[PDB]
RNA sequence: AGUAGCUGGUUCACAUCGAAGUUUCCCUCAGGAUAGCUGGUGCUUGAAAAAGUAUUGUGCGGUAAAGCUUUAAAUGUGCAACUUGCCAAAGCAAGGUAUUAAGGCACCAAGUGGGCCUUCUUCGGUAAGCGGAGCAGGCGAUGCGGAAUGAACCGCUUAGGGAUAUGUGGCGUCAAAACUUAUGGGCUCACGAACAAUGGAUGACGCUCAAGCCCAAUUAGUGCCCAUUAUUCCUUUGGUAAGGGCGAGAAAGUGUAGCCCUUCCGAUGUAGAUGUGGCGUGGAGGUAAGGACGAAGCUGAUGGCGUGAGCCUCAGAUGGACCAGCCUCUAGUGCAGAUCU
RNA sequence: CCAAAACCAGCCUCUACUGAGCAAGAACGAGGUCAUGGUUUUGGCGGAAAUGGGGUGCCCCCACCCGUCUUGAAACACGGACCAAGGAGUCAAACAGACGCGCAAGGGAGAAGAUAUCAGUACUUCUCUCGUACUGAAAGGGAGAUUGUGGUGUGCACACUUGCCCAACAC
């Protein structure tokens, strides 16, 4: 149950169609949200970090780990309840085809296979 | 020694494998693929480990009585608190680790055959 | 063996915190029965009774800690006042009574009954230990903070902070200052005394009221 | 290595740590030392005390060479002796000799407690080099 | 809300780790925080804190230091005692100023080649951290010692010379440009 | 413009540091110099009385 | 505008009402040994040795007694320190302090409310 | 060599019960005094 | 590419701390240097030389008041807790056998060196939202809650959240609360509710046995509402903080996806300083891997992860051939703003 | 998955004196609560459901355009139409402190050479250079104590029940 939802957008990207919605730190003395009035957009900041062992865990309740080959998947054999291999965007479906009957038979989850 | 090539490898080596900043370790002799001292069995004097082979339970083994010869160094065994009794003739610590891969070893073997039996 | 032998003491301190408070109890109930004879027997003399001064106050800081200046604040640090409602038990030494006329407008204060220092002891009591800000929770917790055979007992700390103690300081330096909650039902006027229909200042027994609905 | 930088720190802080106001300029006093006797004079004067001024009599053209005249102290003639050699030196004895122009050294200061004897062989000696070699019953014996 | 006035200014700068990239001083600080914590001894808890600092603040010891500070310790040792080891936490440097010193028992991060041949020439031991460790696991009569940093020639620049009281040196790499007339000159000495 | 405004207060930020002890930079030197001349003499033989005290300890010590 | 030495002493150096003339006997016959505390109440009678200003009524431990004068160590606030200065000054200006006078006498020596019967009361209405 | 050497719920403690019992002990002997 | 003490700009995040507009000096006054303030690094050891506070003892003072230029406050302020001279001489001298709180020291370095307001005290000025000082506090650099509104007033000062309770301010509507409470007192008929000209301002309405004023109150001779505040709970982060420990895990560890657990205290912040197994870019030494079963690039109600910079996945009914990871090296490395090109 | 109830814990709320009053103390009883902890129970939902995210709208509420110099910016102060690419603490050198590494009373080379195989790596002579000694304008001179800390004061650790004191400051 996560601290904030939202991202920390950068002030003003809705006005701006380059400004890319990725925080900056707001400066200038007289920015609103550094002065950090209260209706203006929050800061990030050490508070809303998440919950720690709740922290980088998946919906799924695994850690997605990288995975690029079929040896990889060895790696999450022991602790296959902990970790799930997201195999890698740029693998080939030959490949992939290959992890995944093997991401099967080790008991092994993938977030998308 | 050991502790010093652990302090050596540690940082960075083949085996360690730190993606998405989890940290895994790629090691064929290490239990549970953690990047930890207990477990680098590819550094340690001794070692243990208890990988599948065909069907059958594997239980390489590394005492350190080889010393270094990698053609040598490491001696398998084919074979459930059995293949605990081995690897803890060897590293003692290693064992209730070396139980439970054991066992998630017989269990994956189980759940494969009913997998590729099923692939029909 | 060891582990026993912290039974042979967690058992011998209860029968030791057993015959404290008992003793306790009774120099409370004898000590205000011998302060009602006298005050009794002056009005049957025609004659009053001057009664001991209050040798103990329960100071209460009451205002914030901005806009504070470097006397006030100073005094506030030595009576470890940091906070709003902070509060800590000082004795009344002249030399103290000058530094709690120095920041008046900043603390209620008064004369703590014997059941206010219970509450704050038993409830809002926190020991330093090692540093830390330790909930009293144990008499094992006191007996280890204060090294010491006559403190052991939260009954001890209670009489300390109470019959004004040879251990007063001894006591109340090693408790972290009371962080007391606001006044239920509100405060009247942080700024004025309280004679004046406000908050600061000396009230007397009074804070007994202040400071219930604080604990 | 321009990692490191705290160029690359400050990298969105817009003013590289020279402030919004008393902005960073060129050069706010002048270049070098300029002002050494005027609006930094109380920088040189509390640091550079003897910076500004003449001091003693010239010696145009001076040659470094007819004057090198490096020294060794008695305390140190160890560092010539060989160990080996050092080993048993009776001032009554046979003593090692230690020619010192060889050694790059030309005078002989006679600094801390040499007690173990050597004839040294040096261009130069102190008054209390000569005396303190004697007195160990070693011996300097001039060279050039 | 509450007063923190000179609370920060309280907050002590300690070095927690070592910066030290040498494997052995991690492996030496592995021993001795280790040891530091479970062993009572006070010892182990200033090896292992001088073992943290910077090689500043690491000073070398001259052979000829240990010779001195140790047979003066010794000197006074009832008989039948050996003497202490000497721990420093440092280098040991050889000191062609005295040739001959005792059978010493110096134990030390790092011996110069010198001072390791005097140090065995006398017969003495020249042993490590290590079996430092293994002989003295607390600091039992260890003589934990320190090289000397105030000869520095880098603390003969403190401060101001111009300055009054000051004695410190001014940074030039012209000796005769600063040279002054002795009328012009800073007061020497100063009471503070 | 001259105001003494935040001096005091950035004054006691690192407090008014508290002078230095008497047992520290207790320098003589420019006191009255025949005093302090008769104590050098005294000094002087407090180290020859020192050490040679610490001569006795040890020959007290060879036994 | 014009701060030299005696800046502002109208009041301070002047002597009390009736109270004028240099210093007597007492103030001569006096002795100051080294590490006594004294008073650097400056005596405008006297004018040789007169201390600066600042160190009037300041209190200090003399560390110097030359023949006519008491050096005396002075604390002055000067910033975020107390520099520890050396004024020299002649013995009238230096009265000796007894700043100690309590203590000593201490190791000197180290060597609640009941029925008042009290019968006159009057009302204290207005 | 070296092992040898090595060095070998209530909140409320004035109306819980339990709490204020505990802290002080002659608390139910005080509190059987005050029936009546 | 003249020079510019001037103007304008100076690109990732987060965490840790965080100013100054004053001193001396300068053909100095829009600038330096200097010191202070600040950061970093330590060092040194742990009621060391702790204190913007009292008390007690001992000095100092000549302002208000007084007085007719003299007595004298309060607030202050200091302080304290054998050998070798002198003497006439061996005796003197000198050196030797209350509360609270970690103290001191060093190094390097920044920004700053237009301040402003207010409190009280003043000085100058006829007066000022005026010039000048002293004191302290503030704003600057800081919100939040309140005064309808307000840089500095009031309260309170600030990690992400919840409960509780408050502070200043309120409780007729606006507007949370007296669904217009009192089983309180007076006063009031026309206005009334801290710091001459566009029509129009108790904030608006409206209120009048008040919804005004003074006073007191809290269910009544038998309270309530609202804070970034307090307390408490959860979480985070920091601590160069305190401890314990060493079905999957148990690493001797600064720092990571932190070795694990426990407890405690802190958290704002401009200039600035610093940290970061912090992000990200082009290249290189390595390692490991991927790609015509589709690399980079680009598109994206593709979700997922991370406080965040960002990463990852999905989908392209995009593309057509290169290339991510990790450690080390490197730099022509991160952009809404320069009347920028 | 949504709910609801329970239990336990926690937590919270809701006599005495006095001359009818207080400055006054608990008790019994009951309630509340999981955005408190642990104990399930019971139902509801189950090509879909469900939680989460995303999108669009609304509702109530909050909310002065940013950058900028400035005591003070929402300012009736400056800059600001959009987007893309670019764009600004760099390189050298001389010092310094700090930190890392190497050796250490020495350290280091440089130019150059010689070799083996590739502007690299490996190798080395001879020198030079900084340092170990300072001072004086200069001629010049040039530092141990009474087999060893020059003394003394304060001083880790260790030792022994005070010693030695490292460093360090001071004298
Ligand atoms: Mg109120
Ligand atoms: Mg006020
Ligand atoms: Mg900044
Ligand atoms: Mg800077
Ligand atoms: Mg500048
Ligand atoms: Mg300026
Ligand atoms: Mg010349
Ligand atoms: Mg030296
Ligand atoms: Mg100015
Ligand atoms: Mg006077
Ligand atoms: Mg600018
Ligand atoms: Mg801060
Ligand atoms: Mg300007
Ligand atoms: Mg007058
Ligand atoms: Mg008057
Ligand atoms: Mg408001
Ligand atoms: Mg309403
Ligand atoms: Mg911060
Ligand atoms: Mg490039
Ligand atoms: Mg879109
Ligand atoms: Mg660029
Ligand atoms: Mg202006
Ligand atoms: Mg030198």
């Amino acid at each position: 149950v996560k601290k904030r939802t939202k991202r920390f957008t950068r002030h003003k990207c809705e006005l701006f169609p380059q400004l890319s919605s990725s925080w900056r730190k707001p400066r200038g003395e007289d920015s609103p949200v550094r002065r950090r009035y209260k209706g203006q957009k929050a800061m990030p900041n050490k508070g809303y970090g998440s919950d720690r062992k709740t922290k980088y865990i998946t919906p799924s309740g695994f850690k997605n780990f990288p995975i690029h080959n079929v040896q990889d998947l060895y790696m999450l054999l022991m602790q296959n309840r902990k970790y799930a291999g997201v195999i890698s965007h740029t693998v080939g479906a030959k490949s992939r085809k290959a992890i995944v009957r093997k991401a099967h038979e080790l008991d092994v989850r993938l977030i998308n296979g | 020694s050991t502790d010093l090539q652990w302090l050596l490898v540690r940082q960075n080596s083949k085996f360690l494998q730190k993606r998405n900043g989890i940290r895994l370790s790629s090691d064929p002799f290490n239990n549970n693929a953690n990047w930890t001292k207990r477990h680098a069995g590819f550094l340690n004097t001794k070692a243990a480990v208890v990988k599948t082979k065909g069907d059958r339970i594997l239980v390489t083994t590394k005492d350190g009585k080889a010393g270094n010869k990698p053609k040598s160094m490491y001696k398998k065994a084919v074979m459930a608190s059995v293949v605990s009794k081995a690897v803890a003739a060897v590293r003692p610590d290693l064992a209730s680790i070396a139980s439970r891969r054991a066992r998630k070893m017989a269990s994956t073997l189980e759940h494969m055959k009913k997998v590729r039996a099923a692939r029909k | 063996k060891a582990i026993a032998a912290n039974k042979a003491a967690r058992v011998a301190l209860k029968k030791a915190a057993y015959a404290r408070g008992l003793r306790y109890s009774r120099e409370y109930r004898s000590a205000e029965k011998k302060l009602v004879h006298l005050r009794r027997q002056a009005k049957s003399c025609g004659n009053y009774y001057l009664e001991a001064k209050p040798k103990v106050a329960v100071v209460t800081r009451i205002r914030g800690i901005a806009k504070v200046a470097p006397k006030q604040r100073k005094i506030l640090q030595l009576l470890r006042l940091r906070q709003i409602f902070n509060t800590v038990f000082v004795r009344l030494n002249k030399p103290m009574e000058n530094m709690l006329r120095a920041v008046e407008p900043y603390i209620a204060y008064g004369y703590p009954s014997l059941r206010t220092v219970r509450m704050m002891v038993y409830k809002r009591g926190h020991l330093k230990i090692n540093g830390q800000r330790v909930k009293i929770v144990n008499n094992q917790m006191i007996e280890s903070k204060y090294n010491n055979e006559n403190i052991v007992c939260a009954e001890d700390i209670v009489n300390q902070i109470y019959t004004g103690g040879k251990h007063f300081r001894e006591v109340t330096n090693g408790l972290w200052p009371f962080k007391l909650s606001p006044p239920a039902g509100g405060m009247r006027q942080k700024r004025r005394h309280f004679v004046e229909g406000g908050d600061y200042g000396n009230r007397d027994a009074l804070i007994n009221r202040f400071l219930a609905r604080m604990i | 290595p321009t990692r490191f930088k705290k160029t690359r720190h400050q990298r969105g802080s817009t003013f590289c740590g020279y402030g919004r106001v008393g902005k960073h300029r060129k050069h706010p006093s002048g270049r070098g030392n300029a002002g050494g006797q005027h609006h930094h004079r109380i920088n040189f004067d509390k640091y550079h005390p003897g910076y500004f001024g003449k001091c003693g009599m010239n010696h145009y053209h001076l040659k470094k060479n007819p004057l090198w005249k490096p020294t060794i102290n008695l305390n140190n003639l160890a560092k010539l002796i060989a160990k080996d050699e050092a080993l048993k030196a009776k001032k009554g004895e046979t003593l090692p000799v230690v020619d010192l122009l060889a050694n790059g050294y030309s005078k002989l200061l006679g600094n801390g407690h040499l007690q173990t004897p050597c004839i040294v062989k040096a261009r130069w000696v102190s008054k209390l080099a000569d005396k303190k070699i004697r007195k160990a019953g070693g011996a300097v014996v001039l060279q050039a | 809300g509450v007063d923190l006035t000179g609370v920060q200014k309280k907050k002590r700068v300690v070095r927690h780790h070592t910066y030290s990239t040498n494997p052995y001083i991690k492996l030496l600080i592995k021993l001795y925080k280790f040891l530091a914590q479970r062993t009572n001894s006070a010892f182990n808890k200033l090896v292992h804190q001088r073992l943290l600092k910077s090689r500043s603040n690491r000073a070398p010891i001259s052979l000829s230091r240990i010779a001195v500070c140790m047979k003066r310790k010794s000197v006074w040792l009832e008989k039948g005692k050996k003497a202490p080891i000497a721990v420093i936490v440092g280098d040991v440097l050889d000191d062609v100023r005295m040739a001959r010193i005792p059978a010493l028992r110096v134990c030390a991060l790092r011996f110069s080649k010198s001072a390791r041949e005097r140090i065995t020439g006398a017969g003495g031991e020249c042993l490590t951290f290590d079996q430092l460790a293994m002989v003295a696991p607390t600091g039992k009569n260890t003589f934990l010692l320190r090289g000397r940093k105030s000869g520095r020639e880098s603390v003969k620049h403190f401060g101001a010379a111009g300055v009054p009281g000051s004695h410190a040196k001014p940074f030039t790499s012209n000796r005769g440009k600063e040279r002054q007339r002795s009328s012009a000159r800073r007061r020497a000495f100063r009471h503070k | 413009n001259h105001t003494n405004h935040n001096q005091s207060r950035k004054n006691h930020r690192n407090g008014i540091k508290r002078a230095l002890p008497m047992y520290l930079h207790n320098s003589k030197r420019g006191s009255w110099l025949p005093a302090l001349i008769n104590a050098r003499r005294v000094r002087k033989n407090n180290q020859k009385a020192a050490v040679k005290a610490r001569r006795e300890r040890l020959a007290a010590h060879k036994a | 505008h014009s701060h030299g030495y005696k800046c502002g002493t109208r009041h301070l150096f002047a002597k009390k009402f009736r109270k004028h003339g240099v210093p007597s006997v007492s103030t001569i016959l006096t002795n100051f040994k080294v590490g006594d505390y004294v008073d650097v109440v400056a005596d405008s009678a006297v004018r040789a040795g007169m201390p600066h200003k600042y160190y009037h009524g300041r209190t200090g431990i003399v560390w110097n007694v030359t023949p006519r004068g008491v050096g005396v160590i002075v604390n002055k606030p000067v910033r975020n320190r107390t520099v520890r200065k050396r004024i020299c000054v002649r013995f009238e200006h230096v009265r000796k302090s007894r700043c100690q006078e309590a203590f000593k006498q201490k190791q000197k020596d180290f060597l609640n409310g009941g029925i008042v019967r009290a019968k006159r009361v009057e009302v204290l209405a207005r | 060599e070296v092992r040898r050497v090595l060095k070998p719920q209530p909140t409320n403690g004035f109306r819980n019960r339990r709490l204020r019992l505990r802290l002080n002990p002659f608390q139910k002997k005080e509190s059987a005094m005050v029936k009546g």
